[PDB]
């Protein structure tokens, strides 16, 4: 098993979710 | 005389570079005024043709952004193919498109040092700049379709040779790649012919620059996946060499490569989403498409970790991290792809941002894109540029790298990654604030005090990009393709990605049908309004 | 050993893959959401209008600033903006608080921001269309408008103002 790939798919998951969830968030704030 | 290949090639290469170098220059001078610093007093005495900030951020975006970009993915994806068929490209086409190249960039290079077309390198209407921009980039760009020409010239000649063989991997990305850059480049070859140059040569009197904004972002986006798939060709096909280890799957790099031919056109809405006269349902139909494009590298992320970590375990390294300090360190042809990689994460996490309908209204034309751009172009394609020198100069030139050479081009790889980490927080936070892009803020100094915190990451950013530039010009003047193999373990999947016009076909008709309804309304209610020069 | 492996790879890439997809569909879903509520109401109308951007400050809605600001509901006011080189009519634009705001911006010469800055209002304003947008604003006081489209010398210094009264 590929543990190595998966913690950088785990790092770019949380990155894109935080990114995106972030910006959700600002979204409603400012609407 | 046996690889005159050889020598074209690195023509591209070095007047990218060049382009490179001279670009860059206004880098270092725009970060600081993110940063609220005003230094262009310092700089219009070392470039006084330098009229403005505007004219700098035009030459920086044009001569970065397009030219070293293009020329780079022209000597990458015309040379690797034909070594990978050992075949000669046909070198009366390959120097006619070099010529091309050169001579449309003097001729638009001239109005820009002369202030005569400080638009943007989006140059959009009304905004009018020199009949000669207009023609020279023409000719520029249309150079890669002699390009493709070549390339699809090299790829039926071997299959000629070879029917009942699939295409072989570089060549089957070179093809997909240049099929998906005509396609792509219509829009603009539109732009130009029907509106453009008949403008700025005086024969009409307006452009609409709804239909010009239109016509543009459609090769607007897929030029970037054209800037993004030869740092993409290497880091499946040289990189996993360069670690140590393999490519874990040939027919992964193809889905992923096949992918990017269907769509990376058909989404040019997610650039005017603050468009009016639009229709939001395709705006969204446009946002769809998008999130799908990210896919491809979502699946890339995988498929290339992958490869890294089984090249770190060949190397010895055990544990949850101990195949990321076994790996190559030293080799700058590592290093500097692999860097990219890393600020890529955070770059593809800000573009899915970027590509959701209203979320785009938080960030659109904010300090926030420039971030998520520098990423990705400035970075990972530019590093994966930078380190490949180490590999391709030699076999380009048969000259060396030497040790001193070969150390002082790790320095750079990593003060420019870390330059371009820092102005990528300085730049995303400032967004985020509101800060505008494309604007000349040290200038309004008492305007976005809020910001002072990522402005100092700006500043900072400036200098360490500066010294990052300064060392790699000394360094660039003081200077068989290690093609990784495959790992061992479908030929359906890889069969059936290989019917290429089928898929060309397909890719064909999902640009007529996302962009088609748009456009024959836009063409049914044309307003062309007047040019206008404000610089 | 590499037989295994490229087996393992390839089994894990597949989870991913199908995984990744989801949380794409997941923000489809939420990008839905967004479409369904008053918050989308900063989407430009699909809508074609054009002007002419010669005229636009000689004859009709633009040509007045003074009378902008415009009743066209119970609790829905139309605001004509002019947003042009460099600078926005009217100075300031007053609108209450708790009403819906149908803003209808143009430009006699350049492509322009709309950004009001605290708000989601982030519209681009192209010479011969009127872009249209919607917002309520929630809190009064004053809101900065800023130009974040280049459009010539004086792109960094072109504000605008937008009071918002109880
Ligand atoms: C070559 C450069 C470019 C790439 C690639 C790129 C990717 C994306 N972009 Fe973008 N971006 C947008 C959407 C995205 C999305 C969805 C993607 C996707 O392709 C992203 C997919 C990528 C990922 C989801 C991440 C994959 C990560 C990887 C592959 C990391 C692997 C890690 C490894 C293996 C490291 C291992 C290492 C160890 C040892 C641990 C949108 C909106 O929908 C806008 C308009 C914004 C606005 O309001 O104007 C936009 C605008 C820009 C601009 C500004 C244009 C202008 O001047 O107006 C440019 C220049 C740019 C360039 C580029 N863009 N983009
Ligand atoms: C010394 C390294 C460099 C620095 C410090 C740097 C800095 C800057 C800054 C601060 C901006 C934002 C300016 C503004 O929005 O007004 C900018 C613009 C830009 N950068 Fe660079 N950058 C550099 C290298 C690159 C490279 C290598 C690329 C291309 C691969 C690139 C592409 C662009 C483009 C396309 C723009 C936007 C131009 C426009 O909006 O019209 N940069 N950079
Ligand atoms: C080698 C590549 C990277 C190099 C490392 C980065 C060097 C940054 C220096 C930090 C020391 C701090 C010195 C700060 C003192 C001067 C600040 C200053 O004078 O402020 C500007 C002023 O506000 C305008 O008028
Ligand atoms: C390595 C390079 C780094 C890459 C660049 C990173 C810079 C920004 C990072 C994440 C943005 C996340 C979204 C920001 C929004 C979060 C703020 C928040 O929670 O705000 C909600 C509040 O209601 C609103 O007013
Ligand atoms: C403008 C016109 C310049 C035309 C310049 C074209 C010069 C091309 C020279 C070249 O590379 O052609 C090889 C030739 O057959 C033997 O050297
Ligand atoms: C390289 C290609 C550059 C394009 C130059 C010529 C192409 C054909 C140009 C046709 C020009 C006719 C203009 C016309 O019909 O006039 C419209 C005007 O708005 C009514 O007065
Ligand atoms: C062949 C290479 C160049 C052709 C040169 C063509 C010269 C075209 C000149 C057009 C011109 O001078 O008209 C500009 C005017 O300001 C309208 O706004
Ligand atoms: C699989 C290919 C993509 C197909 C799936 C795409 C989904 C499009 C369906 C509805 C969009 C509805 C958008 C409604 C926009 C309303 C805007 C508004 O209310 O602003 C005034
Ligand atoms: C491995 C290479 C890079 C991979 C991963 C890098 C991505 C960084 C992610 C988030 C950074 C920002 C942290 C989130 C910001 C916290 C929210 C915040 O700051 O609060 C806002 C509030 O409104 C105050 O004004
Ligand atoms: C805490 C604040 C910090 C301020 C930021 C200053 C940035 C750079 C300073 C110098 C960094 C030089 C990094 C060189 C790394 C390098 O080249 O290491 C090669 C290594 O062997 C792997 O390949
Ligand atoms: C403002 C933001 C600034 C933050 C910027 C930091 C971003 C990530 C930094 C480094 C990644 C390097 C990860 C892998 C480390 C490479 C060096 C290594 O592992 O060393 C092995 C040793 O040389 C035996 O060969
Ligand atoms: C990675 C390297 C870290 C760089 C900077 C750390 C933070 C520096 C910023 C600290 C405050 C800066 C500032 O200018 O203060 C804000 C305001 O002026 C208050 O009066
Ligand atoms: C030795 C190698 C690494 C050393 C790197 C230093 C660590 C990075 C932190 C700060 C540097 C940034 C200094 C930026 C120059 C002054 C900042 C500035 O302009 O501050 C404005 C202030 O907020 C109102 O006047
Ligand atoms: C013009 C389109 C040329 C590219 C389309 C390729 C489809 C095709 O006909 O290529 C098969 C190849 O010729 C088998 O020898
Ligand atoms: C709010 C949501 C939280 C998100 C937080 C991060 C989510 C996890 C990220 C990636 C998982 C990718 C791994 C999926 C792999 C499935 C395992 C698999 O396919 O195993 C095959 C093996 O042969 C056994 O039989
Ligand atoms: C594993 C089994 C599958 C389960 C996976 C399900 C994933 C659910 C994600 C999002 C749900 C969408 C809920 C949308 C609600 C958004 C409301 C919001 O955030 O906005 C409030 C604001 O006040 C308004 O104006
Ligand atoms: C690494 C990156 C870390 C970056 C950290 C992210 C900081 C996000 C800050 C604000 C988000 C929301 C900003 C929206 C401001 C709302 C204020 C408002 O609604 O009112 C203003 C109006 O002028 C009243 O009169
Ligand atoms: Cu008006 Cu920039
Ligand atoms: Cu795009």
């Amino acid at each position: 098993k590929p543990k190595g790939a998966l913690a950088v798919i785990l790092v770019l998951t949380l990155t894109i979710l935080v990114f995106w969830l972030g910006v959700y968030a600002v979204f409603f704030a400012r609407g | 005389e046996a690889y005159p290949e050889k020598k074209a090639t690195l023509y591209f290469l070095v007047l990218g570079f060049l382009a490179l170098i001279v670009g860059s220059l206004f880098g270092p001078f725009q970060a600081l005024n993110y940063g609220n610093v005003d230094a262009y007093p310092l700089l219009k005495r070392l470039l006084p043709f330098v009229q403005s900030y505007y004219q700098g951020l035009t030459l920086h975006g044009v001569l970065n952004a397009i030219v070293f970009t293009q020329l780079f993915a022209q000597a990458i994806m015309v040379y690797l193919p034909a070594r990978e068929l050992n075949m000669r490209p046909n070198m009366g086409l390959m120097w006619l498109s070099w010529w091309m190249a050169f001579i449309g960039l003097v001729v638009f290079a001239l109005p820009l040092l002369a202030n005569e077309a400080t638009v943007l390198y989006t140059f959009y209407p009304p905004l009018k700049g020199h009949w000669a921009f207009y023609l020279g980039a023409s000719v520029f760009v249309l150079s890669t379709w002699v390009s493709i020409y070549i390339v699809l010239d090299l790829w039926r000649r071997w299959k000629a040779a070879n029917p009942g063989k699939v295409t072989p991997l570089v060549t089957y990305m070179a093809v997909v790649f240049w099929l998906m850059w005509f396609l792509a480049s219509l829009g603009l070859v539109l732009e130009f012919v029907l509106f453009l140059l008949p403008w700025s040569f005086g024969l009409v009197e307006g452009v609409d620059p709804l239909v010009a904004r239109t016509l543009f972002w459609w090769t607007g986006h897929p030029i970037v996946y054209f800037w993004l798939l030869p740092a993409y060709a290497i880091i499946y096909t040289i990189l996993p060499k360069q670690a140590g280890g393999k490519l874990v799957s040939d027919p992964m790099a193809r889905l992923a490569f096949l992918l990017f031919l269907l769509l990376s056109t058909p989404v040019g809405f997610h650039h005017q989403f603050a468009d009016p006269g639009i229709d939001p349902t395709w705006k969204m139909i446009h946002s769809v498409l998008t999130l799908f494009v990210a896919v491809p590298s979502l699946m890339t992320a995988f498929t290339v970790a992958a490869s890294l970590e089984f090249a770190g375990r060949l190397r010895g390294g055990r544990g949850l991290f101990g195949w990321i300090r076994a790996l190559p360190w030293d080799n700058p042809a590592f290093v500097a792809p692999v860097l990219g990689l890393l600020g890529f994460i955070p770059g593809g996490a800000g573009g899915i941002v970027n590509a959701s309908f209203t979320l785009d209204y938080v960030v659109h034309n904010t300090a926030w894109v420039p971030g998520h751009f520098h990423l990705q172009v400035a970075s990972l394609v530019t590093l994966t540029a930078m380190g490949s020198l180490y590999w391709l100069l030699p076999n380009l030139t048969g000259k060396p790298i030497s040790d001193a050479q070969r150390r002082l081009g790790l320095a750079v790889v990593w003060l420019w990654f870390l330059g371009m980490m820092i102005m990528a927080v300085g730049l995303h936070w400032a967004g985020l604030l509101n800060v505008p892009r494309r604007a000349y803020i040290a200038q309004v100094p008492d305007a976005y005090p809020h910001a002072a915190v990522p402005m100092v990451f700006n500043v900072l950013a400036g200098i360490v990009l500066l010294v990052a530039l300064l060392l790699f010009i000394y360094g660039l003047f003081s200077v068989p393709l290690p093609f990784a193999e495959v790992i061992s373990g479908d030929r359906r999947l890889v069969l059936a990605m290989d019917r290429i016009g089928f898929w060309f076909a397909v890719a064909a008709i999902l640009v007529v049908l996302a962009y088609g309804p748009t456009l024959v309304q836009l063409f049914g209610h044309l307003n062309p309004v007047p040019g206008w020069r404000l610089w | 050993d590499e037989h295994k492996a490229h087996k393992a790879i390839l089994a894990y890439e597949k989870g991913w893959l199908a995984f990744s997809l989801a949380m794409l569909f997941v923000f489809i879903a939420l990008i839905a959401y967004t479409l369904a509520t008053h918050t989308a109401g900063v989407i430009p109308a699909g809508k074609l209008e054009r002007v002419d951007p010669t005229t636009v400050r000689q004859e009709g809605p633009w040509a007045d600033p003074a009378q902008a600001v415009v009743q066209t509901g119970p609790n829905q006011y139309t605001v004509y903006v002019l947003a042009f080189a460099f600078g926005y009519q009217p100075n300031p634009i007053e609108v209450p608080q708790g009403a819906e705001i149908v803003f209808k911006i143009t430009s006699p010469d350049v492509i322009h921001g709309f950004h009001v800055e605290g708000t989601n209002i982030n519209v681009e304003v192209l010479p011969g269309e009127v872009s249209t947008v919607r917002y309520t604003f929630k809190r009064p006081g004053e809101y900065r408008i800023i130009c974040n489209q280049y459009c010539g010398l004086g792109h960094q210094n072109m504000f605008g103002t937008i009071v918002v009264k109880e």
